[PDB]
Formats: C-alpha cells, sequence, structure tokens
C-alpha cells in the first residue's frame, strides 16, 4: 500500500489481519481481508460455474 | 526408496539427485568465448596448470570456457570427469574439450571447434547450456524429498 | 565485461578478427576498412548467475525518495546512520532479500549480506 | 551509424550485457546503411512490388511521420524525438529482458483510465 | 508517496478493547489520508462497523 | 506519456511542479510523479485518471 | 477472557519476532533455501507457516 | 482560543470531507466530466477537420433545454416534465 515503506515484508504489510472481528480490522487489515475476500468470491464464482458444468 | 534403504536420508538424496534433471546451465556460473590461440600457452592465468596437468600419465583458436559452480556442482553430486566426459560425448569429437580437475580452485571446462568460429560456438556453448544431460531423468525438474 | 569497441571513422561496431599469422585479435569494422587489435582477449561472456542491475536506480536524489525505508546501520566509509534501503533490484525470483542501503551523506552503498563477494557492486 | 542507434538505445557504455543482447539487432539491420535503404527497407513491406522507390521511400517517411508513434509529434522535423522514445521502448523492452525489470502490472490502476 | 493512515500516524497501557495498529515508524510522510472509511463507495458506506 | 526531453536536478524541477499545482497555478487533477530510481519524471493532464484527496503533509 | 486476550496479543507478537528473525535472517542471506525452491520462496513459506500456527 | 494553527485531530477530517461533499456533492465525477466536454471538448471537436477541400464551422452555441413541440412553441423544457 501507499503507507508502507519500499520493501517492507512484515505480517503487518504484507497482509496479515492480526485483529479479531470483534475487535474491528485496521483500513490496511480491512482492505487486505477485503483483498481475500475478493478473491474468495471471485473464484467461487468460478466453481459454481465450472462445477455447474462438471455435474452436467 | 526400496524397501531396505528408507531411512537413509543419504540415499534418499543419492536417488534424488540420480533423477532430478540437472542441465550444464544449472552448474555452470558463466561462459566465456576467448581468442586463445596457442594450445599450449594461454592468456588465461587460472587454466595454465590446467594445460600443463593435461600433458602427463585440428583445434580452433577459439576458446568456449564455461566456469562451473562447486555449490550446485557437488550438490548435485557431480564430478568434473563426469560433466566433462559428458560434453565429450554429447559432441562426439566434433569439440575438443578439456576440464579443470576437481581438486582445483576454479572448476573449468575449456572447449574448442575441431573462418565462422566465434558464431558456431556461441550455438554449441547454447547447445551445451540447454541441452546436455550432466545428470537425470528428463522432465522431472524439482525433486523434493519428504518424510 | 566484453566492453566492445565503434570503429573511429564510421562510428558502426566492430566485429572481432584473427591474425591467423602472429596468432592474435583484430577487430575489423565491416563498413569502412578501419581495424584495431583487440584489448582483452575475450569476446563474449554469459552471466547464468547475475549480478549487474541490484544497485542500478542509485541516484543522487535516491534518499529524497520518501518511500524508501529508512534504518540506522553504520556505513563501511563515514559510520552516518542517514540509510535508505532497497532490496536487489533485479527482479529474478532467484533473488535474495539482501538490502541494499545508501548512505545519504557520502552516497555509499553497502550491503546487509553477510556473505559478500564483489567489490564495487555495480 | 550503429554506435548513434545503441546510444539511443542503451544510455550506459558500461551496461555491456545489454549492448550485448543488442549485437544481433545491429547484424540484423548490416544490410541498410543509409537513411533512404532504410526508408525504402521499410517502404517495400508496406507497397505492393509495383511501387516505384521514391514513392516507396515517400510512403515510410509518411508512415514514421504519421503512423509510428503518432503521440509524440505528426509534423515533420522530430525525428529525434522518435528514434529516442524507440529507444527507450527497446530500452525498457531488454531492461525487462535482461530480468533486471519486472514486467508491467497489467491491472496496476494508475495505468487505468475511467471513461465518463 | 508514503502516506499516514490517521493525522495521529504523524505524531513523534493501549487499550485491550481497541484493535492493534501498526506502529508510526517514518518522518517520510508525504501526505496523510482525509480519513480511511473513505475508501468505500455509497453502498458500504452504509454498513455499520 | 510524450518524451520531452531530460532534466539534470529534478527534484528543483519537482519541488517547483509541486509548488505550482499546490497554487493553482499547475491545474490541481495534473500529476506529477517522480520515480527517483528510473530517472523519469512522468507528467499526467489527460483525462481519466481517478484521483482522491490527501492530507499534504509537509516539513 | 481478558488475560486469554493477553496471552492471544502475546501468541501473536511471538510470531512476528519469528517472522522477523527470519527475515533479518534472509536480509543477512543466512536462510538455505530449502531444496529445490528459492530463498524468497522458502521465507514466504515459513512466514505464512509462522502467522499460521499463530492464527491457529 | 483554539490555535488556528494547532494540529488537525482525526475528528476534523470530517469537516474536511464536509466542505469536499458540500463543493462536489457526490456525482462530480459525471458533471465535471460532462461540463468539461459541453464547456470546451465540445468546441474542440468543432475545429478538428473544420475544413473541407470551403465552408469552416467556428463557435459553438449550446442552449438551455428545449422541446420539439409537434404543434406549438420550442418550449422551455424541465426536467421532471420531460
Ligand atoms: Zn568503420
Ligand atoms: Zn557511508
Amino acid at each position: 500500500l501507499p503507507h508502507f515503506s519500499k520493501d517492507d515484508y512484515s505480517p503487518e504489510s504484507k497482509g496479515f489481519v492480526e485483529n479479531s472481528y470483534l475487535r474491528g480490522l485496521t483500513p490496511q487489515e480491512f482492505f487486505f481481508h477485503a483483498m481475500g475476500g475478493r478473491e474468495g468470491l471471485i473464484d467461487t464464482a468460478v466453481k459454481t460455474a465450472e462445477t455447474g458444468y462438471i455435474q452436467r | 526408496l526400496e524397501p531396505g534403504h528408507a531411512a537413509d536420508q543419504e540415499q534418499a538424496k543419492l536417488i534424488r539427485s540420480a533423477i532430478e534433471h540437472t542441465t550444464l546451465k544449472s552448474v555452470t556460473i558463466a561462459s566465456e568465448i576467448y581468442y586463445d590461440p596457442d594450445p599450449r600457452s594461454t592468456v588465461i592465468p587460472e587454466d595454465e596448470e590446467i594445460i600443463q596437468l593435461h600433458f602427463s600419465l585440428q583445434q580452433s583458436p577459439w576458446l568456449l570456457r564455461l566456469e562451473l559452480d562447486r555449490a550446485a556442482m557437488n550438490d548435485k553430486d557431480l564430478t568434473m570427469g563426469q560433466v566433462g566426459e559428458r560434453i565429450k560425448q554429447t559432441f562426439k569429437n566434433d569439440l575438443f574439450v578439456i576440464w579443470s580437475e576437481d581438486n582445483d580452485e576454479k572448476l573449468i571446462i575449456r572447449c574448442r571447434v575441431v573462418a565462422e568460429e566465434d558464431h558456431m560456438l556461441k550455438k554449441i556453448e547454447n547447445t551445451m547450456l540447454e541441452n546436455i544431460t550432466l545428470r537425470g531423468v528428463e522432465n522431472i525438474e524439482r525433486v523434493v524429498m519428504m518424510k | 565485461m566484453t566492453t566492445f569497441r565503434f570503429c573511429r571513422d564510421c562510428n558502426n561496431m566492430l566485429y572481432p578478427r584473427e591474425d591467423k599469422e602472429n596468432n592474435r585479435l583484430l577487430f575489423e569494422c565491416r563498413t569502412c576498412s578501419y581495424v584495431e587489435e583487440a584489448g582483452s582477449p575475450l569476446v563474449y561472456r554469459h552471466e547464468l548467475i547475475t549480478n549487474i542491475g541490484e544497485t542500478a536506480g542509485v541516484v543522487q536524489d535516491i534518499g529524497s525518495d520518501p518511500t524508501l525505508p529508512r534504518s540506522d546501520r553504520e556505513c563501511p566509509k563515514c559510520h552516518s546512520r542517514e540509510n535508505v534501503f532497497f532490496q536487489s533490484q533485479q527482479r529474478r525470483k532467484d533473488t535474495s532479500m539482501v538490502l541494499f542501503f545508501v548512505c545519504l551523506s557520502c552516497s555509499h552503498i553497502f550491503t546487509s549480506d553477510q556473505k559478500n563477494k564483489r567489490t564495487q557492486f555495480s | 551509424p550503429d554506435g548513434e542507434i545503441l546510444e539511443h538505445i542503451c544510455y550506459d557504455v558500461n551496461d555491456w550485457q545489454m549492448l550485448e543482447m543488442l549485437k544481433p539487432c545491429v547484424e540484423d539491420g548490416f544490410v541498410i546503411q543509409d537513411r533512404e535503404t532504410a526508408l525504402d527497407f521499410i517502404g517495400r513491406r508496406g507497397t505492393a512490388l509495383g511501387i516505384k522507390k521514391e514513392k516507396r521511400i515517400q510512403y515510410a517517411k509518411d508512415i514514421l511521420q504519421k503512423e509510428f508513434l503518432p503521440h509524440i509529434t505528426q509534423l515533420e522535423g522530430f525525428e529525434s524525438r522518435k528514434a529516442f522514445f524507440l529507444g527507450y521502448m527497446i530500452n525498457r523492452l531488454l531492461l525487462c529482458a535482461l530480468d533486471r525489470k519486472d514486467q508491467d502490472d497489467r491491472d496496476h490502476f494508475g495505468k487505468k483510465r475511467l471513461d465518463l | 508517496i508514503l502516506i499516514a493512515m490517521q493525522p495521529e500516524d504523524l505524531e513523534p497501557d493501549v487499550d485491550p478493547a481497541k484493535r492493534i495498529r501498526v506502529s508510526h515508524h517514518a518522518t517520510t510522510f508525504t501526505h496523510c489520508e482525509i480519513h480511511p472509511s473513505m475508501i468505500l463507495g455509497v453502498a458500504a458506506s452504509i454498513i455499520p462497523f | 506519456g510524450v518524451w520531452h526531453g531530460v532534466h539534470r536536478n529534478p527534484a528543483r524541477l519537482m519541488e517547483t511542479l509541486r509548488t505550482l499545482r499546490r497554487k493553482g497555478d499547475i491545474n490541481p487533477e495534473v500529476s506529477m510523479i517522480r520515480d527517483i530510481r528510473e530517472k523519469e519524471l512522468k507528467i499526467f493532464t489527460d483525462a481519466g485518471r481517478v484521483y482522491r484527496p490527501l492530507f499534504i503533509v509537509e516539513d | 477472557d481478558g488475560p486469554t486476550m493477553r496471552e492471544i496479543t502475546e501468541t501473536i507478537a511471538e510470531a512476528k519476532k519469528k517472522v522477523l528473525d527470519v527475515t533479518k535472517e534472509a536480509q543477512a542471506n543466512l536462510l538455505t533455501a530449502k531444496h529445490g525452491m528459492t530463498l524468497r520462496e522458502s521465507f514466504e513459506d515459513n512466514v505464512v507457516r509462522f502467522l499460521n500456527e499463530a492464527r491457529d | 482560543f483554539e490555535d488556528e494553527s494547532a494540529p488537525i485531530t482525526a475528528e476534523d477530517s470530517w469537516a474536511v470531507i464536509s466542505a469536499f461533499f458540500r463543493e462536489k456533492g457526490l456525482v462530480s465525477q459525471q458533471l465535471d466530466s460532462f461540463n468539461q466536454f459541453v464547456d470546451y471538448t465540445l468546441q474542440d471537436i468543432i475545429c478538428e477537420d473544420s475544413t473541407l477541400i470551403e465552408i469552416s464551422f467556428g463557435k459553438i452555441y449550446v442552449t438551455k433545454p428545449m422541446v420539439n413541440e409537434s404543434d406549438g412553441v420550442t418550449h422551455a423544457l424541465y426536467p421532471q416534465e420531460a
């Protein structure tokens, strides 16, 4: 993100959400979670579409 | 691994190496084409000792000199002799091969065509780095051991 | 390092030729009739596991670059802890996470690599 | 002249690796040694075999002036402007080929535009 | 650029209730975010927490 | 996108470019990125560039 | 439990060292690449497992 | 008194966002986009190829919205009505 320095390989930088959902997520955590999330839905749409047709 | 040797972490390795496709590319640090015209004296210091050593119990002035890396060289359980007589059995006689031995601090295969030379060599240099199979079965690229 | 030469006159590329008689290396042009004796005998070099490009990026302003991370190690030339570090700028997978730092006082590049083999890093 | 061309591509005389990548380019364009033969070479790969040299050259002269990198300049005197840009292209291309650069991220947003 | 998340990330025990937010290690900030909840669109701007 | 030329001592260009835009004298929407380690300073004026506002932190 | 949260916060902050140590390790060039795996390939591999062993 | 050089607090951001929205509203990307067209880009299209081998086209005048009334006055068109 433009909020870290260049070549930052720490967990916080590279996308470890430290917090529980109870605690709430930092904006980075929130956006990285959003990234992982979008990966999920994207290929939840793939798994639905390919599986749909395999089964047929 | 064969029943009798399953635990032998060293035989797992010895098979791993003898299976994992191991190209010249993976064991050579750099290639260089020198004009080095006299097949006795040489414009390369670190090789004077090696031509001397290959006179004890034709050739173009253009020399293809490969500097090999011990790291991956002994890792893949490999001999200079083995790398050498491989290239020497890959290019029939169509290449004069000579190599530093396994003691010498720098590992070196020196090769000549045997005039449109500098070009046949950059071809052969490639036919080496890419094509020649030092060790392993082709298409087996990584080979991981696991318990 | 096969630093190679262009003709004095026409300024095209020179191509290596052999003095068959005296056994030495020339470099004719193939446009004009120019020719020069060879410097080193090294006509070709193919660096399989490369270095050059790891330093690439080192500018008089590198430290003005705010996105660069800044540590406080000591440079083996002027000891000033005004450093700005990046990883090897080559973009291979088989690159290390070796950091390169630039001293922003004497503009010196040094390295976190404890296996230092090279001298100029160029 | 080679030296000149390479200077447009390779802004670094020590970068022997890049210049050594181009070695065969310099060779690949060996047959052609002056702007007109070059302009003709192009003309011919844009034209039918019937067409006359001048027209051919003139076709290649208009393509380089209007089709080749048109966002630089479409008028006349700007040949160095394209040579240089084209050099820079060949540059970046090789700088990528030499495992010295990451190939462009297609999905970076700064290099997208939203049409509205 | 280098952007601060909250202005208070410029500033030169911790609530156990609070989330755990990253350090402010940089005197290099060229910008700071107005408010990070402005990374959201409209639909998402309605979602509480 | 157009290579317009060259400039030794860019940061002194960069300052001004930034300061001009921060006045109003260069249009705010105009985007200038200096890639220090690339020897490049790319200015952008074309429409379509999605942008957002930020607080300027200056020393 | 108030304390569990400290154990949890500790558990995590105990992995960010592990990750940090492997970072320092690798930036030094002391991490040996696992056979047929790049440094960068195997550094991540470690970090990801640390951060998972952690979450878990 | 509330030093007019005191640093901004996290709270204050909203004020700036208020200002942002006061000024631009929620669909500026549309309007400005369409406006820069009507104001400039429009007239800039009537100057490219504004020459025929003469007839050259000059200024552009954009009316307020109006209707082609079948039987009657070219009428001031109100959005709601439309
Ligand atoms: Zn010449
Ligand atoms: Zn120093």
